[PDB]
This record gives structure tokens, C-alpha cells and sequence, in this order.
């Protein structure tokens, strides 16, 4: 029981430790916003920044799409390759029934 | 002889199915492609109207005199009034409202952690009986959890 | 799980009423100078008019994004149905070969 | 839409510097619970999953453990005879071999 009480107590320190983590997993994207926290102290007028801003966001955008549309035929691929095993396995099957 | 002859047909048949379904695979990537021509030129018209109404809108906003940048702090206060539940909630009094709703999402937060304990080693305890289940399953087919 | 679930949406909902009010401390600033007050629509009604029809626009591209995206499922499954027929055909063809 | 509705008047602005500081101030707090100054928002998923991987020992094993206890609701008299039974079949042993 002492161990066991021991081991709740590790638990919810793991348990605290990955919430926090997961915490900032989850403001990953208010990392980013430096730049409008950097840019709201402007207090004046900051509309080129805000458009440095957009086409930086359109760079990285583009880069994802990019990479998803290259991950989407990947998986695609697989996808097909997967369907093609599941058809053969089932003709084989077939054929050993048969014989 | 015959089995081959089956076998032939059965070919026949699936080489007709697969033109129907080549056909039918390129028609609908031609209508992907269109599809994704059509997504293009509305995106295209979306930035276009942004744009045009950025540089339309150049001149006014400019000017704005930090004088229509209160009602920002009008529309925050009242949106705390509805979603908090203090009509009476005043930019003045609403640093102890600030604290106590604080207090009240860590005591939420240390909640919801030790439900989570809980959840994991209940959600693994019942891992562990369906491994028991699987290994069952395999090695002796189809069975209840009773009899497992 | 029920029961960590409703936790955990209570922690959102409170999460977001203290982040409510951390808006409010923070704009007690801007709160500070209510007083002040400027000129307002000058070219309200050109603008208007523009943020509708570009309104319009972005409804359409929604509405070109869900198409675009609902058809490369159909696509999708159109092309496994053609690697299992592929597969079918291969592993039959294989098999009167052999025989 | 900030740049074409610049009339939204850095209110968007406003709430993006303020949860710009909410994220300082998470990242100082893991920092500090999780005692790693070297840490970065880049970076932190790796040490998410190590301690992913903690959390799941730490539960696997407390697991284990609830297993035990609740099987330890057994009363004394069936670690004796349990006890007794392996002594007379194999001899005199420990009750930590037994």
C-alpha cells in the first residue's frame, strides 16, 4: 500500500508534466503571435507589417500544402497497394478452397 | 479443359469490369481537375476582393485617432458579461472575479487530472482484458468474456 | 471516461471565462480613455457594399472547397475499387497460367 | 480580413499579444514543472512523448498495482494454507520464494 501511494504520487506528477506540456502543444501557434504582440506595440501605423505578416503566413501556407498534397499521393499509394494485397489474398483463398 | 475455360470467362468478366472502372476512375478525375480549377477561381476572387477592399479602405482606417479603439474594450467587457455570469461585473471589481474564476479553473484542472489517472489505468486494465480476449480468439476462435 | 469528459469541458468553459477576464484587465487601459471619440463612416457605404459581395465570394469558396474536397474522396474510392479489380484480374490471369 | 477590414482596429491584434504573453507564461510554467530550461515550442513535442512514455510506465505499473491490491483482499488464512501446502510438498521454504 505504501509502494502503491508512492506510485499515485509519480502518477500525477507525470500527469501534471504532460498537461503542461500538452498546454503549450496547444499555444504552439501563440509562440507565433510575438509578432503581433510585436507589432500591436507599434501603436501607430502598422499596416505593412501586418502585410509582411500575411505573406510570411502565405510562404509557410504554400509549404504545407505542399507537403500534404506530396503526403496525400503517399498515402494514396499505400492505400492502393493495401487494396491490391487484400483482392490477391482473396483470390488465393479462392483458389486454395477450391482445390 | 473446362476448368480453364471457366477460368477464361471469369477473366472475360473481370477485364470488362475493369474498362467500366477505368472509365468511370477518369471521369472523375476529370472532374477533380475541374473541381480543382473552380476552387482556384474562387480563392482567386476572394484574395481579389480582399485586396480591393484593402486599398479602397486605405485612407479610412488609417485615421483612426486611438479614439474608436475603446469600443474594443466595450465590446470584451460585455462579452464577459454574458459569458461570465456578473451582470454587476465592472472593469473595476473584475480583478477578484479575475482570481476567484482562476481559483476555480486550477480546482477544475486538478479535477480533471485525477479523473484522468483513473481513466488511464481503467482504460488499460481493459487493454489488458481484450489481449487476454484476442489471445483467447486466436488460439481457440470465437468465445464470451465469461468463458475467456 | 463520461465522467472525465464532462470534467474536461467544464475546465474549457472555465479556462475561457478566466481568459475573459484577463481581456478585461488588460483592456482597463483602453477602458481608461472611453471618453475620446472620432469621425466614423465616411465611405461606410462602398465599403458595405464591397464586404458583402466579398462575402458572397467566400461563401462560394467555401462551398468550391467542400466540392473540391467531397470529390477527391469519390476519386478515392473510384481508384481502390480499381487496384482491387487490378488485383483480382492479375491474381485470376496468374492462375490460368498455371493451370 | 485585418488588412482589407483595417477598421477591425487592432482588436484581433490585442487578443493575439495577449495570448502571445499567456504562451510566455505556460512555457515559463513547463519550464519550471517539468525543470527544462532547455526547451523550445519546436522542440517540446519530443518531450511531450518521453513523458507520454513516462506517464504510461508510471500508469502501467500503478495498474499492475491496483491488480495487486484488490487481489490482496484475500484474508490471511489462504497465504497460510498456500504457505503450509508448499512447505510440506517441496520442504521447509521461504514465504517470499514461496
Amino acid at each position: 500500500q505504501q509502494d502503491y501511494e508512492t506510485a499515485k504520487h509519480s502518477q500525477h506528477q507525470a500527469k501534471q508534466q504532460a498537461f503542461a506540456l500538452v498546454e503549450i502543444v496547444q499555444r504552439r501557434v501563440h509562440f507565433s503571435y510575438s509578432d503581433s504582440a510585436g507589432m500591436l506595440s507599434e501603436n501607430a501605423d502598422l499596416n505593412d507589417k501586418l502585410r509582411q505578416r500575411l505573406e510570411h503566413a502565405e510562404s509557410d501556407r504554400s509549404r504545407a500544402r505542399e507537403q500534404l498534397r506530396q503526403q496525400q499521393a503517399q498515402y494514396s499509394q499505400f492505400n492502393q497497394v493495401l487494396a491490391s494485397l487484400k483482392s490477391s489474398y482473396e483470390t488465393k483463398q479462392d483458389m486454395l478452397k477450391e482445390l | 479443359q473446362e476448368k480453364i475455360d471457366r477460368y477464361q470467362v471469369d477473366l472475360e468478366e473481370l477485364s470488362y469490369r475493369l474498362e467500366e472502372q477505368t472509365d468511370v476512375v477518369e471521369e472523375a478525375g476529370e472532374l477533380q481537375a475541374e473541381y480543382e480549377a473552380r476552387t482556384e477561381a474562387t480563392e482567386q476572387e476572394v484574395d481579389e476582393l480582399k485586396s480591393q477592399l484593402a486599398d479602397y479602405q486605405q485612407a479610412l482606417d488609417v485615421q483612426q485617432t486611438r479614439a474608436i479603439q475603446y469600443q474594443q474594450a466595450l465590446q470584451a467587457l460585455e462579452r464577459a458579461r454574458e459569458l461570465c455570469r456578473l451582470p454587476d461585473l465592472s472593469v473595476d471589481n473584475a480583478e477578484e472575479w479575475l482570481e476567484t474564476f482562476q481559483a476555480k479553473e486550477q480546482q477544475a484542472t486538478e479535477a480533471l487530472l485525477a479523473l484522468e489517472q483513473k481513466l488511464s489505468v481503467a482504460d488499460a486494465a481493459h487493454n489488458q482484458f481484450e489481449q487476454a480476449y484476442q489471445l483467447v480468439k486466436n488460439i481457440v476462435g470465437e468465445t464470451s468474456r465469461s468463458e475467456a
